RNA sequence: GCUAAACCUAGCCCCAAACCCCCACCUUACUACCAAACCUUAGCCAAACCAUUUACAUAAAGUAUAGGCGAUA
RNA sequence: GCUACCUAAGAACAGCUAAGAGCACACCCGUCUAUGUAGCAAAAUAGUGGGAAGAUUUAUAGGUAGAGGCGACAAACCUA
RNA sequence: CCUCCGCAUAAGCCUGCGUCAGCAACUGACAAUUAACAGCCCAAUAUCUACAAUCAACCAACAAGUCAUUAUUACCCUCACUGUCAACCCAACACAGGCAUGCUCAUAAGGAAAGGUUAAAAAAAGUAAAAGGAACUCGGCAAAUCUUACCCC
């Protein structure tokens, strides 16, 4: 019987930390900033993916040619096949031609 | 099992090897086994210094008044089971004493005037100041059962009871306390109950005949 | 099919329950006729002292005080077995206080330990 | 443990009225 | 599993409301009642 | 000793010498009937016959006269709540029986009857584990269940 | 008739498939290499 | 005797024998070399006697009379194992100046881990041991692929170790 | 004991722990706060008050501190009720068994001011790591307890195998260049004509 | 009212940073001791078969070129 | 480690009639019938039958490996 | 009342019906298998070794065979280590199966086909049968009794 029988403890959200309260910040760094940083430069994340979208496809290709010279021997062969199979599906599969 | 005996002589048997081990924290008990000499009702002023010892401020002349408190606060808490309450009035030699055989029943004591004042009869005494008083009062009683069904005692009639309940008081935060009550081998019979007793011979093996 | 079990010499066939031993440490040599030469210098002798009249017992009683513990370093040994008797030389070769380089005409060489225990 | 609040607040009004359709008060 | 349903149980009773007074286990088998309470609608 | 490199032996070398004797020894009580003369020791795995022969006569100083030993396999048939075998350690048993005519009978350590009696304070705890163990007031049939506190 | 293929002895399991016999060869080693790599109780037998 | 294997026997069944301290390894280092020879073999003397109480305690299915008296003696016997030993490395380094007892060398098995070689000693030198020479100490260019795989798995193991211990910290932080 | 195991007012191997820890519990880890050891400021004998709960406002001493979940279980109070002895057909009798309460919920007492102060390990110019208090600048000793095993220090008779203070301290140490088995050889008298020779370690 | 139900913290994933780690054991591993490594990946699959062929920072650019000039590279 | 073949060094074969002989045990094989068919058995049991001093059966250790081995060719056998 | 089994060794397994305790051999504590039997051997360098076995004697062979030293040098010590249990192994099982050798060839050893009742059908295994004797059937399969004769390969 999958719900349970009492109900949860409290989520107390403090909407006034610090990670909350000076959230977007320094986002118009660029346009009054005379230009000297973009906003692109102000994401921390991955390297492959600091001011880049793209799909599952074109991840796993710029992941692969930007980390991938040092990445693990079974997470880059995780990623190859990754790529082998992602080639196959955008390629050959799917409804739209 | 039934003894200490048996069970250390089948964990002896079974291979079970307890280790006896030592531990530096000691159960703090704050009662005593009984009574410490045993008052037969039909000098002790050392007592009531040894009391003043640790004391200082005791008059053992306003205590009976203070005796009474304990006894019918003690006894009015029968008639709700605030166990919380018993706990500070009732050392715990006399609450499993008083409380075990009533649970899963209710009882409608009920406390009317005495006929006799109350009057220290003996005082005894890590140390246990310890004091006997007399006790002539007048109470009703009325004892139920799990369905409500009255098996002792009649509810309005009061009667006669003589009591000597010996007191006890711990000697840094303790009071003074019911301990025991003590019961005359002389004393009448209590009053008897509601229903029919059968009780049964022995178990006869077939082998085993009555003799 | 067993595997995770202790192979000890118990286990295999007659060949086999011969040639391992359990730890025991080996005493002589086999000759023709597999006749067993027990070589007496190998038996290691227990060099027991005499206890009469020792006066150290087991424990210690508690009445003992407590102190520090230094573990003896090489610089301690040097300055109590060798440094006094080098200043009483100094205000007046070095094998002349315990010093030697080759130990192979010792009997108790420290590396390697040509002793037991 | 299904992370939520609104399914297990709806479970507890549901037994609620179980309660007093099992032990109606007077 | 991010988001899972957490209130299924009240979709079930939605249904088996209405199969209260039904025989065998279309009362209580969810699988058997939905095709007996569309079939009783 | 054990644990221990042995130092090695070439044909006209020194005596091998032990100095601190690193293994123990414990005797036991024998399982099965056995002669007068014969101990019976628990010998840790390494130690030879000729090993127990020397440690007794120059430890203890006794007529040790033949020495027997044998290797005891303890089971590997028991098993965790992880189903994996918990192995009882081998123990290598030494049947030592003694010289000049002596007689050795393993002498009864517990005497199971200490004075006369069961108990009464060994180091306050016990008292009320016994004073109201004789004080208990078993319940008289003729009340039927009433409390018994009430003077009524 | 079947089921009964293995007939045990203590001789031939250590000369096929002892620690001995994988280190022999260099195609060995790296079945040792994949036990420890994952981690197994037994390498060999 | 084999008296000498048990205690008197006024301290038989008493079911609490009373004993010192056991020996610090401070109290050793004021003793001279012929008196912790001496002082081994009572102690010795003594634990085979405790541990001959060991088993008889538990073939007569009853508890020791002190058990605390037996890992005193193994306290004993271990600080006299230390302090012997201090003097044996203390003068170790003075007279060749070498830290282990034992010879050996890094070496690189089959399986390309840096392992200690313990030497041991042999009457024919190492060129024409036969049994020796079986035992290669070298890795081929087949055992990389393996050692960078254990690397990993050994770097997987740790980043899992540190970054699970910031985790906690968070919840502490929170909590507290 | 296993990693994960949970403190109690047990000790950890006795044999009313092993049947409330047995080795195959997985049961929630009692989040604490990490006190560093240097930090912990209550022992066993000290005087202490009760700030939450039953018996509060009251003063006791301390017979036990389980530092393992920032325990102090206070003597005599913050007590509930159980019973032991309970065979197959007598009840037991009752006692008095205390819980044990949270450094928190306990402030150290002046031997002088009686009031509950805050701790300060001041560093002083004779005693090196001293308690001090914060409502006034005395000293709270380090206080007595009984012992850790049946020792009791003052009384200590020996007997017939433990040595006494003039045997453990006599210093016989001549230090020299000559190991345990060079000296005893020389001491027991043992000659050896016979030279070790060389052999090849690899 | 039985069977059961429920639970939340073990741990983990993804990143960022920072380059990681006494004794016995290659003979029958866990046994104290005796007269020689290097040499193209292939194929599935795609081409609707298959046979040449078929991927393994940004921008120029999917451009020049390659290709049963065809899939595609 | 089953099995096909080989190697090494072993072993086994009563009794009766007179040679890859006959009758016949132990042994090995499996003609025919019946039971069994989630069975005792992922091929067995009971009766019957073929060989049983040989091209026999068999214990032990070794050898040949999948683009192959082995094969008194059944395209058999090479861990159901 | 059963026994075509049993008892040892080999191999295998590894404490698996010993003591105490908890349809109508499991867990916990404790205890045992003691070497003479069997494993574990051999100082070099040369140099010796044509005539089987079969009661080895007659005979009779082909497939041509399982068994041996000396010379000189070196050498003088001794009895360590390991196996030793069980109702047991391989078959997923306390499985009608599989399993080498030595003795006993019916037992001195080892065992129990029936939980209790009733006496249906059908089914399985067996015994008996009038008269007939293959008319049964693809076929004398099976059973009961023993033989003749001829083809095909
Ligand atoms: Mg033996
Ligand atoms: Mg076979
Ligand atoms: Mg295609
Ligand atoms: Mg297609
Ligand atoms: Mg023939
Ligand atoms: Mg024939
Ligand atoms: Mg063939
Ligand atoms: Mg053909
Ligand atoms: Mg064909
Ligand atoms: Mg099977
Ligand atoms: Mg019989
Ligand atoms: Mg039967
Ligand atoms: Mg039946
Ligand atoms: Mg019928
Ligand atoms: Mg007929
Ligand atoms: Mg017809
Ligand atoms: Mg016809
Ligand atoms: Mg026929």
């Amino acid at each position: 019987i999958g719900i349970r029988l009492t109900l949860p403890p409290p989520k107390v959200v403090d909407r006034w930390n610090e990670k909350r309260a000076m959230f977007g910040v320094y986002d118009n760094i660029g346009i009054l900033g005379n230009f000297e940083k973009h906003p692109k430069e102000l994401i921390r994340g991955p390297i492959w993916l600091r001011g880049w979208k793209g799909n599952e496809l074109q991840r796993c290709i710029r992941k692969r040619k930007m980390v991938g010279s040092r990445m693990f021997a079974d997470d880059l062969h995780n990623l190859n096949k990754r790529i082998r199979y992602l080639y196959k599906h955008f390629n050959r599969h799917g409804k739209f031609r | 099992f039934k003894t200490e005996k048996e069970f250390m002589q089948h964990a002896r048997k079974a291979g079970l090897v307890i280790p006896p081990e030592k531990s530096d924290r000691s159960i703090h008990l704050a009662c005593t086994a009984g009574i410490f000499d045993a008052y037969v009702p039909p000098a002790s002023q050392v007592s009531i210094r040894r009391i003043k010892d640790y004391d200082a401020n005791f008059k053992i002349k306003d205590f009976p008044e203070k005796a009474k408190d304990i006894f019918i606060e003690a006894h009015l808490c029968l008639n709700n089971s605030d166990h919380d309450r018993l706990h500070t009035l009732v050392t715990e030699h006399c609450f499993p004493d008083m409380t075990w055989d009533i649970k899963y029943k209710t009882v409608r004591w009920s406390f009317v005037e005495s006929l006799e004042p109350s009057h220290v009869v003996q005082v005894r005494c890590n140390v246990y100041g310890q004091i006997t008083v007399r006790m002539h009062t007048r109470q009703t009683l009325a004892i139920y059962d799990r369905f409500g069904r009255l098996m002792y005692g009649q509810e309005d009639v009061p009667k006669d009871v003589l009591e000597y309940v010996v007191f006890e008081k711990q000697l840094p935060y303790g009071s003074w306390r019911m301990h025991t009550k003590i019961v005359p081998p002389w004393a009448p019979p209590k009053q008897p109950i509601l229903k029919t007793v059968m009780i049964p011979g022995p178990q006869l093996k077939p082998e085993e005949e009555y003799e | 099919a067993d595997r995770m079990s202790k192979w000890t010499s118990k286990r295999g066939p007659r060949s086999f329950r011969g040639r391992k031993g359990r730890g025991a440490k080996g005493i002589g040599f086999l000759t023709s006729g597999w006749r067993f030469v027990q070589i007496k210098e190998m038996v290691p002798e227990f060099v027991v002292p005499d206890l009469t009249g020792f006066k150290l017992k087991p424990y210690v009683s508690y009445l003992a005080p407590e102190s520090e513990e230094t573990p003896l370093t090489a610089a301690q040994l040097f300055s109590e077995a060798v440094a006094p008797a080098i200043e009483k030389d100094f205000k007046d070769n070095l094998e002349k206080y315990g010093f030697e380089p080759t130990q192979e005409g010792k009997l108790f060489q420290l590396y390697p330990r040509n002793f037991l225990r | 443990v299904k992370k939520g609040f609104r399914a297990a607040f709806r479970f507890q009004k549901e037994l609620e009225r179980q309660r007093l359709l099992r032990c109606p008060p007077p | 599993l991010r988001n899972r349903v957490t209130d299924r149980y009240f979709r079930i009773q939605e249904v088996l409301k209405h199969a209260r007074h039904f025989r065998g286990r279309k009362n209580r088998c969810y699988r058997l009642a939905v095709r007996t309470v569309i079939r009783a609608f | 000793a054990r644990n221990v490199v042995y130092p090695l032996y070439r044909l006209g070398g020194p005596q091998l010498r032990v100095f601190r004797t690193n293994f123990f020894i414990q005797l036991v009580r024998p399982g099965v009937a056995q002669p007068e003369d014969t101990v019976q020791f628990r010998i840790p795995m390494e130690m030879t016959r000729v090993d127990l022969r020397n440690y007794l006569e120059g430890i203890y100083n006794v007529p040790v006269a033949a020495v027997r030993t044998r290797v005891q396999h303890g089971s590997n048939k028991r098993r965790d709540h992880r189903n994996v075998r918990i192995k009882k350690p081998d123990y290598k048993v030494a049947y030592v029986q003694l010289a000049h005519g002596q007689t050795f009978t393993f002498p009864d350590l517990f005497p199971e009857k200490d004075e006369s009696p069961e108990g009464s304070a060994a180091d306050d705890l016990y008292s009320m584990l016994e004073e109201e163990r004789q004080q208990r007031q078993s319940s008289d049939p003729r009340r039927g269940g009433v409390p018994s506190w009430f003077g009524l | 008739a079947r089921g009964n293929e293995y007939q045990p002895s203590n001789i031939k399991r250590k000369n096929k498939h002892g620690w001995v016999r994988r280190l022999s060869t260099p195609a060995g080693v790296q079945v040792i290499l994949r036990r420890m790599l994952k981690g197994r109780k037994s390498l060999s037998h | 005797g084999l008296e000498e294997f048990f205690d008197d026997p006024k301290n038989w069944g008493q079911e609490k024998v009373k004993s010192g301290a056991a020996w610090t390894c401070q109290q050793l280092r004021n003793k001279s070399n012929e008196d912790l020879h001496k002082l081994w073999y009572v102690l010795l003397k003594e634990r085979n006697m405790l541990l001959t109480l060991e088993q008889e305690a538990k073939r007569q299915r009853l508890p020791m009379p002190s058990p605390e008296r037996l890992d005193k003696v193994v306290d004993s016997m271990d600080a006299l194992d230390k302090v012997v030993q201090e003097r044996e490395d203390a003068l170790r380094l003075l007279q060749t100046g070498q830290e282990r007892a034992r010879p050996g060398a890094w070496r690189r098995d089959i399986f390309g881990r840096i392992i200690w070689h313990k030497f041991k000693q042999w009457v024919i030198p190492w060129h024409l041991n036969k049994r020796y020479n079986r035992k290669r100490f070298f890795a081929l260019p087949y055992v990389d692929h393996f050692l960078r795989l254990e690397r990993e798995k050994r770097a997987r193991i740790k980043a899992r170790k540190e970054n699970l211990e910031r985790k906690k910290a968070k919840i502490l932080l929170k909590k507290f | 004991l296993p990693p994960h195991y949970r403190y109690g007012m047990s000790p950890p191997g006795s044999v009313a722990d092993k049947r409330k820890n047995p080795p195959w519990i997985r049961r929630r880890p009692v989040v604490v706060e990490p006190i560093s050891d240097e930090d912990w400021y209550l022992f066993c004998g000290d005087t202490v008050e009760i700030l939450e709960g039953k018996d509060a406002g009251k003063q006791g001493k301390v017979v036990q501190v389980i530092r393992q979940r920032n325990w102090v279980v206070v003597g005599g109070l913050n007590t509930h009720y159980r019973y032991i002895g309970k065979t197959m057909d007598y009840r037991g009798t009752m006692i008095p068994s205390e819980a044990p309460l949270l450094h928190r919920q306990v402030k150290l007492v002046d031997p002088m001011d009686r009031k509950p102060t805050e701790i300060e390990w001041r560093f002083t110019e004779a005693g090196e790591r001293v308690r001090v208090s914060t409502r006034s600048g005395r000293i709270i000793p380090k206080p007595e307890f009984p012992r850790a095993d049946g020792i009791v220090p003052e009384t200590w008779i020996d007997g017939p195998k433990d040595t006494s203070v003039e045997d453990a301290l006599e210093r016989t140490y001549v230090p020299c260049l000559k190991t345990l088995q060079e000296e005893v050889m020389e001491a027991m008298g043992i000659k050896e004509t016979r030279k070790y020779k060389k052999v090849y370690w690899y």
